[PDB]
Order: structure tokens, then sequence, then C-alpha cells
């Protein structure tokens, strides 16, 4: 009988502010602490923050500097505003009714969920640092090129302008809470070879029409 | 909010039963009640347990949860497919103006293949970063199955609180999972302190790398 909608844009410009509602059907808007929460791709759940309809507000101290909730009681409505937002924010955000005293019997209500994303038209060029090899024995080495704060994806690494392909590695970004991406790709290669061998990794970022290369020597 | 720590993966055969544990503490789960919501890509959480051990209705009987003082467990009998997502535990927290606190997450997984331990390498800053004023920490865990890991940093023997950046687990070409954690120091950080460490969990097993300055 109780239900929760949740109602805003899903495709939100960067910088902007990002803005949902919830609307709450089939009960009172005294008899839950109004809740938002999120889920980011690939990472866990996160409560963002409650709010009661005298006002009473708590928030999660990792949002505090950018997140509002208000909420209507003649239209049985709660609401966020989570300001300058960035990649990071793109997120599944859920709307829920919590009993903060376990007051209710059929515990807590909740939103069907929205996935959000925040768009942005800018670009960043990575940073390139090498990860060299240690100083190996006996058999292999690893070394590589650590790929860093770049917007958006995606990169592309190749090593020997293509010629070295097997022991190749190169693990998809993690999208930092900047809002920007790093990746790290790396090589395993016969140690025999490092003091004879060049290794280079060649870095395209065509969003920023930026290109590296950059040599991996041992030390 | 806080920390309700979890195992990464609980895995099982059809029909086995599986257990999640929620290690809280005192603020949390001492004082307050325990939630269990299960977790699918795209959508809200859906609730499974609140107040301990209440199902509310339309969740299976097979579902069940135990509460201790500051710690909690969920119990999924009679393992099926349809139970692979993620769960996670939540409870409120008398600490700041009042917070909701989740756990950090179990995937179950109906295992398809034999579990594989993870590999992880541990790279520290380069010259040349440290050059421009910063310091990266790269951990690389490959190899693993199934596909869940924590990845936890420590400075000399404590656990680092901030810069950690950790990516969700990917497929490999050979069905096995790989990941990366990322921890950013100022070089200052660095190299004051005595060593820095990658701490992996994996069902089973934990692989720790630890790098030095010096």
């Amino acid at each position: 009988q109780v239900q929760l909608q949740e109602s805003g844009p899903g495709l939100v410009k960067s910088s902007e502010t990002l803005s949902l509602s919830c609307t709450v059907s089939g009960a009172s808007i005294s008899n839950f602490y109004w809740s938002w929460v999120r889920q980011p791709p690939g990472k866990g759940l996160e409560w963002m923050g409650s709010i009661y309809y005298t006002g009473t507000i708590t928030y999660n101290p990792s949002l505090k500097s950018r997140l509002t909730m208000s909420v209507d009681t003649s239209k049985n409505q709660f609401s966020l505003k989570l300001n300058s937002v960035t990649a990071a924010d793109t997120a599944v955000y859920s709307c829920a009714g919590l009993d903060r005293f376990n007051w209710n019997d059929e515990g807590d209500c909740w939103g069907q969920g929205t996935l959000v994303t925040v768009f942005s038209a800018s670009t960043k060029g990575p940073s390139v640092f090498p990860l060299a090899p240690s100083s190996t024995s006996g058999g292999t080495a690893a070394l590589g090129c650590l790929v860093k704060d770049y917007f958006p994806e995606p990169v592309t690494v190749s090593w020997n302008s293509g010629a070295l392909t097997s022991g190749v590695h190169t693990f998809p970004a993690v999208l930092q809470s900047s809002g920007l991406y790093s990746l790290s790709s790396v090589v395993t290669v016969p140690s025999s070879s490092l003091g004879t061998q060049t290794y280079i990794c060649n870095v395209n970022h065509k969003p920023s029409n930026t290109k590296v290369d950059k040599k991996v020597e041992p030390k | 909010q806080s920390v309700l720590t979890q195992p990464p993966s609980a895995s099982g055969t059809p029909g086995q039963r599986v257990t999640i544990s929620c290690s809280g503490s005192r603020s949390n789960l001492g004082r307050n009640t325990v939630n269990w919501y299960q977790q699918l890509p795209g959508v809200a959480p859906k609730l499974l347990i609140y107040s301990n051990n209440r199902r509310p209705s339309g969740v299976p009987d097979r579902f069940s949860g135990s509460k201790s003082d500051t710690s909690a467990s969920l119990a999924i009998s009679g393992l099926q497919s349809e139970d692979e997502a993620d769960y996670f535990c939540a409870a409120w927290d008398d600490s700041l103006n009042g917070l909701y606190v989740f756990g950090t997450g179990t995937k179950v997984t109906v295992l398809g293949q034999p579990k594989a331990a993870p590999s992880v390498t541990l790279f520290p800053p380069s010259s040349e970063e440290l050059q421009a004023n910063k310091a990266t920490l790269v951990c690389l865990i490959s190899d693993f199955y199934p596909g869940a890991v924590t990845v936890a940093w420590k400075a000399d023997s404590s656990p680092v609180k901030a810069g950690v950046e950790t990516t969700t687990p990917s497929k490999q070409s050979n069905n096995k999972y790989a990941a990366s954690s990322y921890l950013s120091l100022t070089p200052e950080q660095w190299k004051s302190h005595r060593s820095y460490s990658c701490q992996v969990t994996h069902e089973g097993s934990t692989v720790e790398k630890t790098v030095a300055p010096t």
C-alpha cells in the first residue's frame, strides 16, 4: 500500500545541480525518516542523508558540503539537491522511508531507484608515470605504466608500438572521487631482457588529443 | 557514515547453505538493530531482513538473520542461482547527528568453477611522480574466483584513512577476475613512514604485499 516514487532528470550536466524528488503515497509524511541512498556503478551502497517532516536533517559527512534535502508536506514529497557534480556522482539514487527507532511494524519502505548519469563535455589528458621493474630473477619481471587523472574514457595503451603483445595486461580504469579516471598497464617480460630490450608504453587519449610515449627502464 | 565489515565473497553450490557475517561496533550494532538488503544491478536495494531477524512479506523463509552484541549474520539456505547478488547489512549509528551505515557488501556466487586465489603485485611511487609532488601506490590483483575481494591499505601497521580508490572486479579472458587499487599520498607521507601495505582478502585467503621508501 505504501509507495515511493523517485523523479527527476536522469541525465544531468556536470557542475550543475543534481535534483531528485520522491513522492510518497499510502503513508503519512510524519511516519518515517525520509532518506536518500546511492550506489555508483561497481561500488557499494552509500547512505546520503535523512530528513524528517519538521526539517530535522542528518547528512553523510563526506557529502555534507554539497548536499541539501527538503520536505514539502503539502505535496507529500521530499527532495535532494547535490551541488557541483562530477562523473563520480553517476549512481543509482534510491529514496526510502527509514524507521529510526523501529516503531513501524513492517520495517522500512523503498522506492524503485533511478540511475542518474552526470554528463560532461570537458576533457583532461593523462599524466603517465613508469612502473619500473624492480632490481627480478628468476624468470620474469613485471613493468608497466600508470596513466593517471584523465577524462573521459577511453584510453588505449600499446607496448613497443604494437610489436609487444604477449604478457600484456591492461587493467580497467578506476573512477576516482575527483571524477577523473586512472588505469595501469603491465607487461611481464624475461628478466634476462631488461638490460638489452627497450620497453615503451604508447598511451593514446583521443578525447584530449594527447599521446605519450614512455620508456620504462630499470631502477 | 562508518564501517560495518563484511566478507567480500560467499559462495556455494546449488542447495547449500551460505552465511554472511557483519561486524560493527558499540555505536551502531551495540545500540541499534540490523537490516539486510539484497542488491541487484540498476535498481534500489530490496529489504530482506529488518529488526535483526524479521522478514517482510514476500521474502522466503530460507533467508534468516541473527544478531549478537556487535555482530550479525544472514543465512541463505537452499542456495539458488536467483540468489546471486550483493548483500548489505545496515544499521543506525548514534555518532554525530545520527548516521545510517551500510556494510561493505558481500557478493554471493553459485560456483561455476573451482575457487582461485588472487595474485598481487604492488608498485611503489615512481621517482618522477615524486618529482611532480605526488605519490601513488598501485596494487594489481589478478586470477581470482569468485569475483569479489577486499583491499585494505596500511601505513606501517595501521589502516589508512583516505586516498584509497578500488575498482570493481572485471572478468579476464580466462574467466577469472582482476581488479586494482590505488593509494594516493603526498610525498611527505610516503617518505615519512617505514612502509605501506596492500592487503587483499578473498574467501579463505589473505595476501599482503609491503613496500618501503628506503
